[PDB]
RNA sequence: UUAAGUGAAUAAGGGCGCACGGUGGAUGCCUUGGCACUAGGAGCCGAUGAAGGACGGGACUAACACCGAUAUGCUUUGGGG
RNA sequence: UAGUGAACCAGUACCGUGAGGGAAAGGUGAAAAGCACCCCGGAAGGGGAGUGAAAUAGAUCCUGAAACCGUGUGCCUACAA
RNA sequence: GUAUGAGUAGCGAAAGACAGGUGAGAAUCCUGUCCACCGUAUGACUAAGGUUUCCUGGGGAAGGCUCGUCCGCCCAGGGU
């Protein structure tokens, strides 16, 4: 483990960061938050490969309810609720890949706090 | 026929001690090492002395010298400017003053 | 509690032999030779492993 | 409760002008301040 | 070659001298204001509204001075150019 | 730091409800001729070029001592109370 | 006027995260989304009291216990 904040705030932080990268695939944050994001997200994409109701009814907890991500319309407005993107897009990409779905880079410290910073992608 | 242009900065809102830490890391070194060293330190006195070195190189270009590729930092000073003075209300009625300091910084760029 | 006497000019300095700033390892670019930190993304280039990352 | 709780009445019906033109002591007060040359004679 | 013996120099930093800067305004010099007096004037002002003040007046008005709804001024008599 | 408290917009700023208590603050050059123009920098600040006899007289502006903070170097110091 | 202690004590009770902006520059400014706290009150109206802080457009030398493109701060114009 890594203690970062109080007890029941780490649950809220790691829910709220890791519903980004489901949306953006880039996050510019610090070291330790990124390493906990490693662990949780690569636990979450493994549920993206089953497709069961247990895949829904366990991933529904650790992802925000909802959050819009709308890039498609022909004569419609279709709305991915950022859990549906696990089970329609992010799942069947890495179906032949085993573990190791993330990359972590080392850029710079921050201007006012000297906190060294980190990019996260997938591939 | 002179080498060794100069450039100063006057009454800059930092300490006189903390600015002497960066200037530990610049004496005797070439200009190519110096700007690279100054890019990768997270201090207030990092981003100040860069402007001094760039202005000194610009003096050496547009006034006297040539040979940017053979310039050496030879002298470096940190001096004490005038000190601002304020007060803080400390508990049980009384007060205690606060010094707020500034510094004068000069850097000399010779050729060889 | 309370300091007994003024410390002189000698013990001002003989403390401060461990108050140094230093810089740890710096390396050339893959593609430009400019000095950049090891294991770090190139800020002036964007390259890493000779590959541009900071782009779209 | 600390002290100096202001009112617009009481600081002119104690320390005003008309209650220093009421006795032979308010007149001492005003003529003692005028020999100091002070602008604000009374509140 | 072995053995026994002698053994300098280098400074993370520091002390002393010299040289060069910065902060701070002592001292040197100067008057625009004082202090103590001298000779002479003068030694009261007010219900015809006093002393002291408030508010206002300029092309531009924050303040000082000057002035008063005739408001940065009016009339007359001498000086002046 | 003298001389009125006050040479300077001082019985002011400030402190106390009130009667009251009461500071620090002068000096560029002979004349503003107070740095057009170029360069670094967001600016401040600086470097040239100019004015000036002199800018280490550039608006904190005559002279610029001491504590105090720095830079370079001739000599010495890591078995010493 | 300047040290000493000393770059030590402290920064005055509380949950934030990411994306995109303007910008010389961003943990601190603007916008968006989710999360979180009080709710006989951290919500609405008024009496004292304060005396232009209210509004609009600019600015960043000092104040703001950090930064600050921001402000009850400064400039200029207006409102009862
Ligand atoms: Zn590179």
């Amino acid at each position: 483990r890594k203690l970062g904040r109080t007890s029941s705030q780490r649950k809220a932080m790691l829910r709220d960061i890791t519903t980004d990268l489901i949306i953006n695939e880039r996050i510019v944050t610090t070291e330790a938050r990124a390493k906990e994001v490693r662990s949780t997200v690569e636990k979450m994409i493994t549920l993206g490969k089953r497709g069961d109701l247990h895949a829904r009814r366990q991933a529904a907890t650790f992802v925000r309810n909802e959050v819009a991500s709308v890039r498609e319309e022909d004569e419609s407005i279709v709305v991915e609720s950022a859990l549906q993107k696990l089970f329609n897009d992010l799942g069947p990409r890495f179906a032949e890949r085993q573990g190791g779905y993330t990359r972590i880079l080392k850029t710079e410290p921050r201007r006012g706090d000297a906190a060294p910073m980190v990019v996260i992608e997938f591939v | 026929q002179i080498t060794s242009a100069k450039a100063t900065a006057k009454t800059v809102r930092t300490s006189p001690r903390k600015a002497r830490l960066v200037i530990d890391l610049i004496r005797g070194k070439s200009v190519a090492d110096a700007i690279s060293i100054l890019k990768f330190t997270p201090n207030k006195s990092a981003g100040i002395i860069e402007k001094v070195l760039m202005s000194a190189v610009a003096n050496a270009e547009n006034n006297f010298d040539l040979d940017v590729e053979s310039l050496v930092v030879s002298e470096a000073f940190v001096n004490e400017g005038p000190t601002m003075k304020r007060f803080r209300p400390r508990a049980k009625g009384s007060a205690s003053p606060i010094n707020k300091r500034t510094s004068h910084i000069t850097v000399v760029v010779t050729e060889k | 509690a309370v300091p007994a006497r003024r410390t002189s000019k000698a013990k001002k300095a003989k403390r401060r032999t461990h108050y140094k700033l230093t810089i740890k390892g710096l390396n050339a670019c893959s593609n430009c030779g400019e000095m950049k930190k090891s294991h770090h993304v190139c800020p002036a280039c964007g390259h890493y492993d000779g590959k541009d990352v900071m782009s779209k | 409760k600390r002290t100096y709780q202001p009112n617009k009445r009481k600081r002119q019906k104690v320390h005003g002008f008309r209650k220093r033109m009421s006795t032979k002591n308010g007149r001492r007060v005003l003529a003692s301040r005028r020999r100091k040359g002070r602008k604000v004679i009374s509140a």
